[PDB]
C-alpha cells in the first residue's frame, strides 16, 4: 500500500476498461447485449430499433 | 401497379417480406410515397 497514487491509477485503468467491456453486455432495453442475436431473428427495420 | 388476392394486400410495405416482395417486387427499405388497393371484382379472370 505504500505506491497508493500509481496503483490506484492502474486499478482506474483496468476498471474503466472492464467497466466499459461489461457495458458491451448490457441490454439498455434491447432484447440481447450480443448484437447477432438481434440479427438473429427480426426484420431488418424492427431490428434496426433494437 | 399490379392486382392481388384481398388477403394478400398486407404485404407491399418497405422492410415487410413474402414471396410477393421477395420474387415479384421489392420496395427499397426507405420507400418514399403511398400504397394504395381497394377490391376490383369488375378485373375478376
Amino acid at each position: 500500500s505504500a505506491l497508493g497514487k500509481l496503483q490506484n491509477v492502474v486499478n482506474q485503468n483496468a476498471q474503466a476498461l472492464n467497466t466499459l467491456v461489461k457495458q458491451l453486455s448490457s441490454n439498455f432495453g434491447a432484447i440481447s447485449s450480443v448484437l447477432n442475436d438481434i440479427l438473429s431473428r427480426l426484420d431488418k427495420v424492427e431490428a434496426e430499433v433494437q | 401497379s399490379f392486382v392481388i388476392r384481398g388477403d394478400e394486400v398486407r404485404q407491399i410495405a418497405p422492410g415487410q417480406t413474402g414471396k410477393i416482395a421477395d420474387y415479384n417486387y421489392k420496395l427499397p427499405d426507405d420507400f418514399t410515397g403511398c400504397v394504395i388497393a381497394w377490391n376490383s371484382n369488375n378485373l375478376d379472370n
